[PDB]
């Protein structure tokens, strides 16, 4: 069955170039268009271009003519996209999509199959593990809120759990925010009964794979 | 071509009928109009191709219609898994454009937020920066306003915020806002307050603390 | 160029993180800043066989 597997996330310096790969398995790789569609954080779908491998002819959105190159390698059923002189506005998820087939007569004229996406971050920042600060419950009717502030890391993503995954009810982990420093920042909060602050331990488990940070912060009530 | 979707947000209850609109600046052939569904963190999913044909595996409560410049996606009875972002697309070999997306959100009763404020921790103040966090928990609708005040002076340009997706259990939203100052600026003031405006509050709510106490 | 590791043994912060440096002295300077940024103050030890720093706060 048709499957598109894309290469992994990349951080790139501004002005450089990146090559993203999309390997297709389980279908003919020849007469069906492979396109590239990008999505900047919080924004819509934007078609970049596409190629019919058997003909080799690539088309591009006007916006990207001159710094994108889409190629296809029939020897490995892989499609490639090269984007050069990267700018910050090129931070996005890049999807590869393949046209579907008709029943007997053909082109679907729609993207039936999508890759899982490739996160491209364009930044001059260096890899940095997070700082984890407590958001301490104070002394909201019988309910207390606490959490962790996961600050000044790069790149995305970080994962947060509470008490090694045993605490899930009331948990809110917010989408990260990009600071003027170039570093990301996010908060995870949990709502708990005020009565439990004296008897339960609340530990936020922070994982940042790019820096191999695995770190556990005990959040205790301030007196 | 410019594809314009309406409305931008559609708030409906499960069981209701959703009608999504895609209008084109110029005529689009019916076999080139496709609809996609996208959920947070996932790739888009093909729903309708050729304006009216359901892709393999799409339940028959999804239907598409239209020709020329007016196209429509109808969902006859909203199941909870149908709340998502929807994109129309004009498929093309040499040029292809997407609509800007419609967000289909669950409508529920108004719920005022619970507001908490957290001072910067002692361990952060060791490092020369101070972060103040205001939490707005489980409110609906999504629109909320947060004003920071330092010694009753309105702040500006020194905060960032973000909002959760809509909760699957109770359909509410939560919001976190962080006000950032140097440690030196934080030591020069005493009252840190966060004032929340929202539809479920008959008047702005203020949560605050005095530095030190 | 060579990966160094930091194990954190604090009262409230426990775990590990890494960094890439040429020197053990360049890694030490990166780790000591990180530990201060997280408000950790403790006793420092180093094992060159494993390229691992350890910071341990008094009690836990």
């Amino acid at each position: 069955q048709v499957q598109l597997v894309q290469s992994g996330a990349e951080v790139k310096k501004p002005g450089s170039s990146v090559k993203v790969s999309c390997k297709a398995s389980g279908g003919t790789f020849s007469s069906y268009a492979i396109s590239w569609v990008r999505q900047a954080p919080g924004q819509g779908l934007e078609w970049m271009g596409g190629i019919i491998p058997i003909f080799g002819t690539a088309n591009y959105a006007q916006k990207f003519q001159g710094r994108v190159t889409i190629t296809a390698d029939k020897s490995t059923s892989t499609a490639y996209m090269e984007l050069s002189s990267l700018r910050s506005e090129d931070t996005a998820v890049y999807y590869c999509a393949r046209e579907g087939e008709g029943w007997f007569g053909k082109p679907l004229r729609a993207f039936e199959f999508w890759g899982q996406g490739t996160v491209i971050t364009v930044s001059s920042a260096s890899t940095k593990g997070p700082s984890v600060f407590p958001l301490a419950p104070s002394s909201s009717g019988g309910t207390a809120a606490l959490g962790c502030l996961v600050k000044d890391y790069f790149p995305e993503p970080v994962t947060v759990s509470w008490n090694s995954g045993a605490l899930t009810s009331g948990v809110h982990t917010f989408p990260a925010v990009l600071q003027s420093s170039g570093l990301y920042s996010l908060s995870s909060v949990v709502t708990v009964p005020s009565s439990s602050l004296g008897t339960q331990t609340y530990i936020c488990n922070v994982n940042h794979k790019p820096s191999n940070t695995k770190v556990d912060k005990k959040v205790e009530p301030k007196s | 071509i410019v594809l314009t979707q309406s409305p931008g947000t559609l708030s409906l209850s499960p069981g209701e009928r959703a009608t999504l609109s895609c209008r084109a600046s110029q005529s689009v052939s019916s076999s080139y109009l496709a609809w996609y569904q996208q959920k947070p963190g996932q790739a888009p999913r093909l729903l309708i191709y050729g304006a009216s044909s359901r892709a393999t595996g799409i339940p028959d409560r999804f239907s598409g219609s239209g020709s020329g410049t007016d196209f429509t996606l109808t969902i006859s009875r909203l199941e909870p898994e149908d709340f998502a972002v929807y994109y129309c697309q004009q498929y093309g070999t040499s040029q292809s454009t997407f609509g800007q997306g419609t967000r289909l959100e669950i409508k529920r009763t108004v719920a005022a937020p619970s507001v908490f404020i957290f001072p910067p921790s002692d361990e952060q103040l060791k490092s020369g920066t101070a972060s103040v966090v205001c939490l707005l928990n489980n409110f609906y609708p999504r629109e909320a306003k947060v004003q920071w005040k330092v010694d009753n002076a309105l702040q500006s340009g020194n905060s960032q915020e973000s909002v959760t997706e809509q909760d699957s259990k109770d359909s509410t939203y939560s919001l976190s806002s962080t006000l950032t100052l140097s440690k030196a600026d934080y030591e020069k003031h005493k009252v840190y307050a966060c004032e929340v405006t929202h539809q479920g509050l008959s008047s702005p709510v203020t949560k605050s603390f005095n530095r030190g106490e | 160029v060579t990966t160094y590791k930091l194990v954190i043994n604090g009262k409230t912060l426990k775990g590990e993180t890494t960094t890439k440096a040429v020197d053990a002295e360049t890694a030490e300077k990166a780790f000591k800043q990180y530990a201060n940024d997280n408000g950790v103050d403790g006793v420092w030890t180093y094992d060159d066989a494993t390229k691992t720093f350890t910071v341990t706060e008094h009690h836990h």
